[PDB]
C-alpha cells in the first residue's frame, strides 16, 4: 500500500506511417507545488523504444534502473546484442507488464502508467500501455492521466483508426502532438510548459528532442472578460 | 566408505546396480499383454507353511484401469504405489479423465533417482505395471530403480526371469486370446517356481476396458490351473 | 541435520543394516503368538538371569496398543517403545478421522511402514525389532495374528514364532497346529502356546508369560499360579 | 448450544445439557447430545460456537484415552480438569481461540468422592457443588442457593434438577427442546432416557 | 437454494432446486445442486458454488483414495468427516457451505450428515438448507412418516421444492430428485418448475392464492 | 488505499450448435467514461479446438488466459501430445481459479469448442471457479440485456406453440452457424444501443471439426 | 567432504548390536559402584564416591546422588557431565507434568522418558550416545515405592534391589543372597553398607567415600520425605553398623 | 584411484574422474547423430532396445516450437535437463515475449552442469545432448557434456561408435550445409550419416527416429512408418 509524493502528469502518444511518437512535460510535482522542473520522463532503450513513464517519481527511477539493467544483462553472452537478438519494443514492454502485475498482486505497486512506444525489427510499429493495476491495452493513439481525456480525442481526429495510420505522415503526426501538449497546458493544473517528445520511425530511426515549449498561445481575448456576470468594469 | 551417488568407471552407478541384484533374489511375477487384455501373475512364495499365504499382498490396483505387479524387496513398494494412486486420483480431480499409463508409469519412475545425500537408498524392487487407455490401448510397462521403464508385450521379473523371459519370446504373438494368456501365465510360473503351483501360493490378475482392473479368486485360478494340466496331456 | 545414508546396498544386494537389525532380533527373548478358533494368544519368554527384579513396575512385554488390539515383540527393548507409541497415537487419530477403531491390518500396516520407512531415511538405523500384533477387528469375531519386521514386510499367520531359539518352537509349531482344525478354546490355544515356550524356556516359573485377546476388546493377563498350572498339567502328560 | 447444567451430590455428579441445535430462524435437530465420555468415570458438556465444540471435545477426549491406553490407568477427574483448561489456557492467546465453555462431572475412585469443575473459554476453571454456562446460571444459581443441600442423593439431585429445567422452561426467550440428563458416579456413566 | 434430504424406510430421498443468483440477477436456472461424489455417496450444495462444487469433488477423490487402500468402502460417516475437518481448518478465511451427506452402507444403514463451512456436523432424518429451507420445512414436518412408500417419498420431496420454490424468489428453475439405495443412487429426473406448479396445482387442488 | 480491482468493461457471448461452437465478444475496453481502445481483443485460440474469454479485470483476464494457454501446452509434453478434451479444460480452468480463492481473479469466464462426440459445447465459470456446461451464455458488463434474450430465442422459453391453450411448448432444435451468428450480432447491437461500456467492434470465433474461424463486425462507436 | 570422519555412532555391528552402547556400557563398568535396595517402608540409595583426595571438600560436594523433584531421586553411574544434561532435562519434564495435571509425576512416566531420549541417541543424530547409568529411586500414590535403572541404550527395568557401576556382577550376587521381601529401611540401610564395604576394591570403607540417602515414610503421616545424609551422618550409620 | 571417491576430488594431474566416469556412460548410450544447413536443423537417432518383446527407448525430446534435443547416456538425467529447458524457454516467452536463443539454451546447461561437479553430496549428470533449434539468428546445433562444457556446430554425433558418423559428416560439411529449402533431402544426409556408426544392425521401422526444425517448420519429431520414407 503505497500514497504517490512526487509526481509526473500525461504521457501521450500516436502511431503515424512509418513509426511512433511519443511526449512528456518535464515537471515533478509535490502535490500542488510545483516542485521540479528539470525531470526527464521520457527514457530510450536501445536506438529502437522510448518508454513513456507518469506517476510516482521516485518509482520511475526505480524502473529507469530496470532498463538500464536489462541492457547489460542481454549483452551478456551475445555476440548479436546490437544485431538480431537486440532488446525490442515488444520484448521490453512484456517485461514491464510482468512486474507491474507482480507488484499489483503483492499489494505493492509500482504506482504508475507506463507508455511503451518503438520499432519492431520487421519495421511493425508498436505502442502498448500498462499501469500500476497491471491493465495493458494498445491503440493507435495511447495518453495517460489528463491526456486521456483532453489528448485523445484530439489525436483519434487524425488516426481514428487501422487504416487512418499509412495515411498520416510524421509532419502531421507530430503537429497533432505537439498541439496536444498546448492543450494540457491551458487546462492541466500539475503541467508545465517545457517537455520533451521522441519520434521512432523505421527509415530515420531515433530521434529524441529535448526543451521543447508550448507556443503560439492564445491569451488575448482574456482583456475582454471582466467580472463573473453582471460588472461593466 | 563411498558416496551414494558414486559412478562406476564402467559409468554405472554402484547403488542402482546393487538394487538390481536385491530384485533378482525377489519372487518371480510376469506379465503378458493382448488385445483383449493384460494378464499379471505372480509367484508368493510363503517362507513357511504357518504363513496365511492370502495376506501375501504382491499383485496390487493402482484405479480402475491400471494395476501393479511387484517383485524385490516388497516393502519398499509401498510409498511407490500410495505416490502412484495419488497421482493417479489427482489427475483425475485436474482434468476429468482417466490417466495416460504411460505418464503414471514416467510419474512413479521420478522418483527412482531422488535418492542421495530424498531418501538415503534406490528402491529395491521391481513393478509390473499394467493398464488401458483409450489412446494407446492396453500396455504393459517394467519400471526399474534406475528410473528407467520399458514398454512390453510380454515380460517376466525375479529369479526365474531370464528362463522365464526365454520362454516368453517363443510363446507371445500379436493375436493371443485373453484366456490364453491366462494359462500362459500359469504355465511359466510353473516352469520357474521352486515349489509345486498350486491357487494359494500363486496370484493371478488382469485388467480389460470394459470391468477394470481384477485380481481374481484362488477358485478361479484353480480351474485355470486344472484346465492347463489337461491341455498339456492332451498331445 | 545428519544425513548419512546409513541403511545402503552391498554388491550382493543385501541391506547389511537391516540384516544385522534381524540379528538384534534373533537375540531377543523369545515371542510366539498362536491364534484359535474364538481367541488369540500372545505368549512371552523372560530370561531367569535377573534376580531380584520388581515384576509390578518393569515394562510388560505385551503392550496394548488400543482396548482391542495388542503388540509384543523380540528385540531391542528401547526401539520397541517407539513403534509402540507411535501406534497408540495412530489409533487414536483413526478413532477421531474415520470414527471407527483401527483393524489389526490396518495397525500393522501402519507399523510396518514406520519401521520400512527407518530402512531408506538419511540419518537413522532399521529398528531392531519384529513384532506380533494381534486383535480383532471392530465388529468382528475372527482372529487376527500379524508379524512385522526390521525391512518393513508384514504378513498374517495362523501361528507364528519370533526371537531367540524361535527357529525351534516354529518346528513345533509347524507340526502341533492343524489349520483345518485350530484350538476350539481358549484353554486349547493357551496349552499349545505354552507347551511351544516349553520347548525353549527352562523353567515354567516367572519366565513365561501370556496374554489372552478375545473379541469386543477383552484382553486379559494370567498370574503366575494360572501359568503354573498349565505347566503342572503338560510335564505329567509328557512322562508317558 | 446453549443450556448445560451440572449438579453435584454425596455420592454423584449430574450433569443436564439442551437438545437443541439452532442456525438462523430454523430448529436444525431437536436430539443432540452435547457430551463426550473422556474416560469410564469422567464426562464432559460443552456448550459455545459452532464447530468449535465438538471439536474440541474429541480432541480432548482423543488426549485422555491415549493416556489411558499409555498408563493403563484412568486420569483423576482433577487431573483431567487441569488437563483441560491449560488447552483452553493456550487457546485463549491463539491466532484463534476455542470459543468454548465445559462442565466436567467425574467419580474420583481412589478419593470415593463425586467432582464437579466449571471451566469457561478462557481457561477459568473452579470446583463446584452446583455449576452452569450462558445465561442459565442467571435463573438456576439463585435457585440452587435455595434448594441444595451437599448430602442429598442422586433422586434427590434429579428432582433438584427437574425444577432448574421448569424455571427455564417458564423463563428463558429461546426453545431449547428440553435436555439429555446423565449421570456420573463409582459405576461409571449412564443416561436417563425418560426426562 | 433449497436443498433437503430425508430419511424414512425405503432409504434417502434427495431432492434440490436448480436456481442461481446475483443479487436479484438469476444467473442460471439449470445448475446441478447435487453432486455425484460417487456411485454411492451424494451431496447437496447450498452457499459458495465454488468452495461446494471445488471441496466435494476433492472429497469423492478421497474417498477413491480410501477404498483403494483399505479394500472396503468408505462409511458415510468416515467422508463427511473428511470435508468437515477440512472446512474447519479454513475456518474465519471466508469458506460458505451448507451441504448434506448422504449415503448407505451396510454397517450404518441409510445415513444422512449435514456439514456446513464453520465446522458444524450433525447426524440426522430430515434436513433443509438454503435460502427456501423454511418453506421446504413446513411441507415435509407437516406429511413426513418413517413408512411412506418409495413413490410417495419421492413426491415429498419433490413438492417440498416446489413449495420453496414459489414463495422464495431466490430458489426455482427445476427440481432435480434422487433415491438413494445400498446399491447407489438413481436419478429420478429434472422437473421444470414452469409445468411442474401448474400440473400439481391442477391434479392436487393446491395454490388457490394464484390465478390458474 | 490502494485498490488493486478495476473494471475495464466489456461483455461476451457464447452460443453452442449441434457440430460447432461461438464465442464472441466486444473489441472495446474502459476505465470509468474513458475509452481505452476500440479494438483490444479478448476473445482467444488456445489451441485444442478451445476458445476462451475472460471478461471483467483485464489483468486479471489476461493473465489466466495466459496460465491456461501454458497449461494446455505442459499437458502436451506432460501425456503425450494427446488433446485436451474441452470437459478437461473446464476441470482444470476451476482449479486455476480456485487457487485464488482468497485474491479472487475478477473475471467472468467462458471457453467453447466441441466435446468428445463432436458436438458444440460451451462451459461458464464464476470469478472463483464454479463451472457449468450450457448451451447459452452471456458474460461481462452487458449480460443483463443479453441473456433474458437468448433464453428467449436459443432455448424458446415462454414460446407456446399456437392454437395449443399454452399446452405444448415450441419444440427445442439445434441452429444453424449462419442463424446463430444473427442472434449474435442483433445481441450486440441492441447492447450497444443501452450499455455506453459496449461498442467498437464485434470478435466471433467459431469452432467446428476444421478448426477456428474468425469473423469481424462493426459496432457503433459512441 | 566429511564422510571420511564420521565414525557412525548409530549403526548395527555384523552380530546386530550397537557398538556405541555397547563401549559405553563398558565405560560404566568403571565408575564407582551405586546400589539400590527398596524396603516395605522406604528406600535406599547408596553410592562409592571415586578414589577420594583427602583435600576434597566432602560436606559441600554432590557426585552420585541427586533429586529430581521432592519424591523422586537417582544415583548415577558413569560421566557426571552427561549426567547432569540429563537431570536437568529430567527435573523440567516433572515440572511440565505437574504445571499440566496438578498432580506429582508418577516415577515410571518420568524414567521412560528420559530412557526415551537415550534411545534417540542411539537411532539418529549421529551423536555419541550418554555414557550414564542411571538408579531411579522414588515413590507415587499408584505403585507406592519404586527402583529402576536405564543405561545408555535407552532400556529401563525395575527392580527391588540393584547395582550399577563398578562390581555390579559380584555386588548382585551379595544381594540376592541376603535380600527378602519383607525388608525394613533400617536392615536395607545395612545391606546397601555391608555391599559396598565387600566389592569396593579400596583397602577399607570409610564416611568420606561414600554418598548415602533414604526415601522414607518417616515423616508426620502419611507423606514422603528425602534424607540427603550428611558427612557426620554417614559417619554415625556406619559405627552404628558396625563397618569401623 | 584415490581420487574418484566425490566430484570435489581434484587427482594428482588435475582431473575429475567423477565427471570423466559421467562421461563414460554416455560412449555406453546409442548412437545419435546432428546436422544443419541455414535452413534447417536435423536429430537423427538410433534408438535401442532391451529385447524383441520391448519396446524403443525414445532418444529425442521437444523443448518448445522451435527448439528439442536428442539424448545418449542416463535417460532419466536427460528429462531433468529437458525439463529445465522447457522452463527456460517457457520464461523467455511468459516474460519477455521472447523466443530463447539456442546458443542462451547451452549457456544455461552448462551452468546447471557445472553447480553438480564442484559441491560435495552431489553428483555429476551422466547424459550427453545434441541442441537443435531455429532462432532469430537462423538454424544451430550444440553439443552438451555433463562437464559442462557446450559446443556449437555445423554437425556432430555422439554415442557409441559416434567417430565413423563424426568422420563422414566431415568429410561431407560441404555438401550439407548448402541444402537450404529442402527437408527431405537434409535428413537423407543424416540418415546416411548415422549408418557410418552401424555394425551388424541396420535401420528398420521402429529403430530410426529423425527429428527436424527450421524456417517455416516447428520442431516435430517422426517415428514409426513416418521414416519408411528414409530406409
Ligand atoms: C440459492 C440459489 C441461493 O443461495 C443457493 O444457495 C445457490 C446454491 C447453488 C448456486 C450451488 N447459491 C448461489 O446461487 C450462490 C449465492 C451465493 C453467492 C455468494 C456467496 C454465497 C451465496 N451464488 C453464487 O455463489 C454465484 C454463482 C454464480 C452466479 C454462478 N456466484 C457469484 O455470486 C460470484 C462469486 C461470488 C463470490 C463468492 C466467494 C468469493 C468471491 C465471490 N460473483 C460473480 O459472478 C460477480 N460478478 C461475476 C462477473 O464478474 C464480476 C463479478
Ligand atoms: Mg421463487
Ligand atoms: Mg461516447
Amino acid at each position: 500500500t503505497q500514497q504517490p509524493i512526487v509526481t509526473g502528469t500525461s504521457v501521450i502518444s500516436m502511431k503515424y506511417d512509418n513509426g511512433v511518437i511519443i511526449a512528456a512535460d518535464n515537471l515533478g510535482s509535490y502535490g500542488s507545488l510545483l516542485r521540479f522542473n528539470g525531470v526527464e520522463r521520457l527514457i530510450p532503450v536501445g536506438d529502437n523504444t522510448v518508454v513513456g513513464i507518469s506517476g510516482d517519481i521516485s518509482d520511475m527511477q526505480h524502473i529507469e534502473r530496470l532498463l538500464k539493467d536489462l541492457v547489460t544483462e542481454n549483452a551478456y553472452d551475445n555476440p548479436l546484442a546490437d544485431a538480431e537478438e537486440a532488446l525490442e519494443p515488444s520484448y521490453i514492454f512484456e517485461y514491464l507488464a510482468t512486474v507491474m502485475y507482480q507488484r499489483r498482486s503483492k499489494m505493492n505497486p509500482l504506482w504508475n502508467a507506463i507508455i511503451v512506444a518503438g520499432v519492431q525489427s520487421n519495421g511493425d510499429q508498436f505502442l502498448r500501455y500498462v499501469n500500476l493495476l497491471g491493465v495493458t491495452y494498445s491503440s493507435p493513439t495511447l495518453a495517460t492521466g489528463f491526456g486521456a481525456h483532453m489528448a485523445n480525442p484530439l489525436l483519434r481526429k487524425v488516426v481514428d483508426r487501422e487504416s487512418d495510420i499509412p495515411k498520416t505522415t510524421v509532419q502531421v503526426a507530430e503537429e497533432a502532438i505537439v498541439n496536444a501538449m498546448r492543450v494540457l497546458y491551458y487546462r492541466d493544473a500539475r503541467s508545465s510548459r517545457n517537455f520533451s517528445l521522441a519520434i521512432i520511425d523505421k527509415n530515420t530511426g531515433l530521434t529524441f528532442k529535448k526543451n521543447l515549449q508550448v507556443e503560439n498561445m492564445k491569451w488575448d481575448f482574456a482583456k475582454d472578460i471582466k467580472g463573473y456576470g453582471t460588472q461593466k468594469i | 566408505d563411498r558416496g551414494v551417488s558414486t559412478f562406476s568407471p564402467e559409468g554405472r552407478l554402484f547403488q542402482v546396480e546393487y538394487s538390481l541384484e536385491a530384485i533378482k533374489l525377489g519372487s518371480t511375477a510376469i506379465g503378458i499383454a493382448t488385445k483383449e487384455g493384460v494378464v499379471l501373475g505372480v509367484e508368493k512364495r510363503a517362507t513357511s507353511p504357518l504363513l496365511e499365504s492370502d495376506s501375501i499382498e504382491k499383485i496390487v490396483e493402482i484405479d480402475r484401469h491400471i494395476g501393479c505387479a511387484m517383485s524385490g524387496l516388497t516393502a519398499d513398494a509401498r510409498s511407490m504405489i500410495e505416490h502412484a494412486r495419488t497421482a493417479a486420483v489427482t489427475h483425475n480431480l485436474y482434468y476429468d479423465e482417466d490417466i495416460n499409463v504411460e505418464s503414471l508409469t514416467q510419474s512413479v519412475c521420478d522418483l527412482a533417482l531422488r535418492f542421495g545425500e530424498l531418501m538415503s537408498r534406490p528402491f529395491g524392487v521391481a513393478l509390473l505395471i499394467a493398464g488401458h487407455d483409450a489412446d494407446d490401448g492396453y500396455q504393459l510397462f517394467h519400471a526399474e530403480p534406475s528410473g528407467t521403464f520399458y514398454r512390453y508385450n510380454a515380460k517376466a521379473i525375479g529369479s526365474g526371469s531370464e528362463g522365464a523371459q526365454a520362454e516368453l519370446l517363443n510363446e507371445w504373438h500379436s493375436s493371443l486370446t485373453l484366456k490364453e494368456a491366462e494359462l500362459l501365465v500359469l504355465k511359466i510360473l510353473k516352469q520357474v517356481m521352486e515349489e509345486k503351483l498350486d491357487e494359494n501360493n500363486a496370484q493371478l490378475s488382469c485388467i480389460t476396458k470394459q470391468d477394470g482392473f481384477k485380481i481374481y479368486d484362488n477358485e478361479k485360478t484353480a480351474e485355470l490351473i486344472k484346465e492347463l494340466k489337461e491341455k498339456e496331456a492332451a498331445e | 541435520g545428519y544425513d548419512r545414508a546409513l541403511s545402503i546396498f552391498s554388491p550382493d544386494g543385501h541391506i547389511f543394516q537391516v540384516e544385522y537389525a534381524l540379528e538384534a532380533v534373533k537375540r531377543g527373548t523369545c515371542a510366539v503368538g498362536v491364534k484359535g478358533k474364538n481367541c488369540v494368544v500372545l505368549g512371552c519368554e523372560r530370561r531367569s538371569t535377573l534376580k531380584l527384579q520388581d515384576t509390578r513396575i518393569t515394562p510388560s512385554k505385551v503392550s496394548k496398543i488400543d482396548s482391542h488390539v495388542v503388540l509384543s515383540f523380540s528385540g531391542l527393548n528401547a526401539d520397541s517403545r517407539i513403534l509402540i507409541e507411535k501406534a497408540r497415537v495412530e489409533a487414536q487419530s483413526h478413532r477421531l478421522t474415520l470414527e471407527d477403531p483401527v483393524t489389526v491390518e490396518y495397525l500393522t500396516r501402519y507399523v510396518a511402514g514406520v519401521q520400512q520407512r527407518y530402512t531408506q531415511s538419511g540419518g537413522v538405523r532399521p529398528f531392531g525389532v519384529s513384532t506380533l500384533i494381534a486383535g480383532f477387528d471392530p465388529r468382528d469375531d475372527e482372529p487376527k495374528l500379524y508379524q512385522t519386521e526390521p525391512s518393513g514386510i508384514y504378513s498374517s499367520w495362523s501361528a507364528q514364532t519370533i526371537g531367540r531359539n524361535s527357529k525351534t518352537v516354529r518346528e513345533f509349531l509347524e507340526k502341533n497346529y492343524d489349520r483345518k482344525e485350530p484350538p476350539a478354546t481358549v484353554e486349547e490355544c493357551v496349552k499349545l502356546t505354552v507347551r511351544s515356550l516349553l520347548e525353549v524356556v527352562q523353567t515354567g516359573a516367572k519366565n513365561i508369560e501370556i496374554t489372552v485377546v478375545k473379541p469386543d476388546s477383552d484382553i486379559v493377563a494370567l498370574s503366575s499360579e494360572e501359568i503354573n498350572q498349565y505347566v503342572t498339567q503338560i510335564e505329567q502328560e509328557k512322562q508317558e | 448450544m446453549d443450556i448445560i447444567l451440572g449438579i453435584r451430590v454425596q455420592d454423584s455428579v449430574i450433569l443436564a445439557s439442551s437438545k437443541a441445535v439452532t442456525r438462523g430462524i430454523s430448529v436444525l435437530k431437536d436430539s443432540d447430545d452435547k457430551t463426550r465420555q473422556l474416560s469410564p468415570h469422567t464426562l464432559m458438556s460443552f456448550a459455545g460456537e459452532a464447530g468449535d465444540t465438538v471439536q474440541f471435545a474429541e480432541y480432548i477426549q482423543a488426549n485422555i484415552q491415549l493416556y489411558s491406553i499409555r498408563e493403563d490407568y484412568e486420569l483423576s477427574p482433577q487431573a483431567v480438569s487441569s488437563f483441560v483448561r491449560q488447552e483452553l489456557a493456550k487457546s485463549i492467546r491463539s491466532r484463534r481461540p476455542y470459543q468454548v465453555n465445559v462442565l466436567i462431572g467425574g467419580y474420583d475412585k481412589k478419593k470415593n468422592k463425586p467432582e464437579l469443575y466449571q471451566i469457561d473459554y478462557l481457561g477459568t476453571k473452579v470446583e463446584l457443588p452446583y455449576g452452569a454456562h450462558g445465561y442459565s446460571g442467571f435463573y438456576t444459581f439463585s435457585l440452587l442457593d435455595h434448594h441444595y443441600r451437599p448430602d442429598m442423593t442422586t433422586e434427590e439431585g434429579l428432582d433438584l434438577l427437574k425444577l432448574c429445567v421448569q424455571e427455564l422452561e417458564k423463563r428463558m426467550p429461546m426453545d431449547f427442546k428440553g435436555v439429555i440428563v446423565k449421570i456420573v458416579d463409582k459405576d461409571g456413566i449412564r443416561q436417563v432416557d425418560d426426562f | 437454494t433449497t436443498t433437503l434430504a430425508f430419511r424414512f424406510q425405503g432409504g434417502i430421498i434427495v431432492a434440490v432446486d436448480s436456481r442461481a443468483t446475483a443479487g436479484n440477477w438469476v444467473a442460471s436456472q439449470t445448475v446441478k445442486a447435487v453432486i455425484e461424489i460417487n456411485p454411492f455417496l451424494l451431496g447437496t450444495m447450498a452457499g459458495g458454488a465454488a468452495d461446494c462444487q471445488f471441496w466435494e469433488t476433492w472429497l469423492g477423490s478421497q474417498c477413491r483414495l480410501h477404498e483403494l487402500r483399505e479394500k472396503e468402502r468408505i462409511s458415510v460417516a468416515a467422508a463427511s468427516k473428511i470435508l468437515s475437518n477440512l472446512v474447519y481448518q479454513y475456518k474465519g478465511a471466508g469458506l460458505s457451505m451448507g451441504t448434506m451427506i448422504c449415503g448407505y452402507t451396510r454397517k450404518e444403514g441409510p445415513t444422512i450428515y449435514y456439514v456446513d463451512s464453520d465446522g458444524t456436523r450433525l447426524k440426522g432424518d430430515i434436513f433443509c438448507v438454503g435460502s427456501g429451507q423454511t418453506f421446504a420445512y413446513g411441507v415435509l414436518d407437516s406429511n413426513y412418516k418413517w413408512d411412506l412408500s418409495v413413490e410417495d417419498a419421492l413426491y415429498l420431496g419433490k413438492r417440498s421444492i416446489l413449495a420453496a420454490a414459489h414463495r422464495d424468489a431466490y430458489s426455482g428453475g427445476s427440481v432435480n430428485l434422487y433415491h438413494v439405495t445400498e446399491d447407489g443412487w438413481i436419478y429420478h429426473g429434472n422437473h421444470d418448475v414452469g409445468e411442474l406448479f401448474w400440473k400439481v396445482k391442477e391434479e392436487e387442488g393446491s395454490f388457490n392464492n394464484v390465478i390458474g | 488505499q490502494f485498490n488493486p480491482y478495476g473494471d475495464n468493461g466489456g461483455t461476451i457471448l457464447g452460443i453452442a450448435g449441434e457440430d460447432f461452437a461461438v464465442l464472441a465478444g466486444d473489441t472495446r475496453n474502459i476505465t470509468d467514461y474513458s475509452i481505452n481502445s476500440r479494438y483490444e481483443p479478448k476473445v482467444f485460440d488456445c489451441g485444442d479446438n478451445i476458445v476462451m474469454s475472460a471478461n471483467g479485470f483485464a489483468a486479471d483476464g489476461d493473465a489466466l488466459v495466459k496460465r491456461f494457454k501454458n497449461s494446455v501446452k505442459w499437458y502436451h509434453f506432460d501425456h503425450n501430445d494427446k488433446k485436451l478434451s474441452i470437459n478437461s479444460a473446464a476441470r482444470n480452468i476451476q482449479h486455476l481459479l480456485y487457487g485464488k480463492r482468497f485474491f479472487p481473479y475478477y473475471v467472468h469466464t467462458i471457453i467453447a469448442g466441441l466435446d468428445e462426440d463432436g458436438k458444440g459445447a460451451v462451459y461458464s465459470f464464476d470469478p472463483v471457479g464454479s463451472y457449468e456446461r450450457e448451451q447459452c451464455r452471456a458474460g461481462g458488463a452487458a449480460a443483463s440485456l443479453i441473456m433474458p434474450f437468448l433464453d428467449n430465442q436459443v432455448n424458446f422459453k415462454n414460446q407456446y406453440e399456437p392454437g395449443t391453450n399454452g399446452k405444448v411448448k415450441k419444440p427445442l432444435k439445434y441452429l444453424s452457424v449462419e442463424e446463430v451468428i444473427k442472434l449474435v450480432r442483433d445481441s450486440f447491437t441492441s447492447a450497444t444501443e443501452r450499455h455506453i461500456q459496449v461498442g467498437d467492434g464485434l470478435e466471433i470465433l467459431i469452432v467446428t471439426k476444421d478448426g477456428v474461424r474468425k469473423e469481424f463486425y462493426e459496432l457503433k462507436r459512441d | 567432504g566429511s564422510r571420511r570422519y564420521d565414525s557412525r555412532t548409530t549403526i548395527f555391528s555384523p552380530e546386530g548390536r550397537l557398538y556405541q552402547v555397547e563401549y559405553a556400557l563398558e565405560s560404566i563398568s568403571h565408575a564407582g559402584t551405586a546400589i539400590g535396595i527398596m524396603a516395605s517402608d522406604g528406600i535406599v540409595l547408596a553410592a562409592e564416591r571415586k578414589v577420594t583426595s583427602t583435600l576434597l571438600e566432602q560436606d559441600t560436594s554432590t557426585e552420585k546422588l541427586y533429586k529430581l523433584n521432592d519424591k523422586i531421586a537417582v544415583a548415577v553411574a558413569g560421566l557426571t557431565a552427561d549426567a547432569e544434561i540429563l537431570i536437568n532435562t529430567a527435573r523440567i519434564h516433572a515440572q511440565n507434568y505437574l504445571k499440566t495435571y496438578n498432580e506429582d509425576i508418577p516415577v515410571e512416566i518420568l524414567v521412560r522418558r528420559l530412557s526415551d531420549i537415550k534411545q534417540g541417541y542411539t537411532q539418529h543424530g549421529g551423536l555419541r550416545p550418554f555414557g550414564v547409568s542411571f538408579i531411579y529411586a522414588g515413590y507415587d500414590d499408584r505403585y507406592g515405592y519404586q527402583l529402576y535403572t536405564s543405561n545408555p541404550s535407552g532400556n529401563y527395568t525395575g527392580w527391588k534391589a540393584i547395582s550399577v557401576g563398578a562390581n555390579t556382577s559380584a555386588a548382585q550376587t551379595l544381594l540376592q543372597m541376603d535380600y527378602k521381601d519383607d525388608m525394613k529401611v533400617d536392615d536395607a540401610i545395612e545391606l546397601a553398607l555391608k555391599t559396598l564395604s565387600k566389592t569396593t576394591d579400596s583397602s577399607a570403607l570409610t564416611y568420606d567415600r561414600l554418598e548415602f540417602a533414604t526415601i522414607r515414610k518417616g515423616a508426620n503421616d502419611g507423606e514422603v520425605y528425602q534424607k540427603i545424609f550428611k558427612p557426620q551422618e554417614i559417619k554415625d550409620i556406619l559405627v552404628k553398623t558396625g563397618i569401623t | 584411484n584415490n581420487y574418484d571417491g566425490d566430484t570435489v576430488t581434484f587427482s594428482p594431474t588435475g582431473r575429475l574422474f567423477q565427471v570423466e566416469y559421467a562421461l563414460e556412460a554416455i560412449k555406453q548410450g546409442s548412437v545419435t547423430v546432428g546436422l544443419r544447413s541455414n535452413t534447417h536443423a536435423v536429430l537423427v537417432a538410433l534408438k535401442r532396445n532391451a529385447d524383441e518383446l520391448s519396446s524403443y527407448q525414445k532418444k529425442i525430446i521437444k523443448c518448445d516450437e522451435h527448439m528439442g534435443l536428442s539424448l545418449a547416456g542416463l535417460a532419466p538425467d536427460a528429462r531433468v535437463l529437458s525439463n529445465y529447458l522447457r522452463q527456460q524457454c517457457n520464461y523467455s516467452s511468459l516474460v519477455f515475449n521472447r523466443k530463447l536463443a539456442v546458443e542462451r539454451a547451452g549457456h544455461l546447461l552448462c551452468d546447471k552442469a557445472q553447480k553438480n561437479t564442484q559441491s560435495y553430496g552431489g553428483r555429476p549428470y551422466g547424459v550427453g545432448l545434441l541442441i537443435i533449434g531455429y532462432d532469430k539468428s537462423g538454424a544451430h546445433l550444440l553439443e552438451f557434456q555433463p562437464s559442462g562444457n557446450v559446443t556449437e556446430l555445423y554437425g556432430t554425433a555422439i554415442g557409441a561408435r559416434s567417430q565413423g558418423a563424426k568422420t563422414y559428416l566431415e568429410r561431407t560439411l560441404d555438401t550439407f550445409i548448402k541444402i537450404d529449402g529442402n527437408p527431405d533431402e537434409l535428413i537423407k544426409a543424416g540418415v546416411e550419416a548415422i549408418s557410418q556408426s552401424l555394425r551388424d544392425e541396420s535401420l528398420t521401422v521402429d529403430n530410426l527416429s529423425i527429428a527436424i526444425v527450421g524456417k517455416d517448420t516447428p520442431f516435430t519429431i517422426y517415428d514409426g512408418e513416418a521414416v519408411a520414407k528414409y530406409i
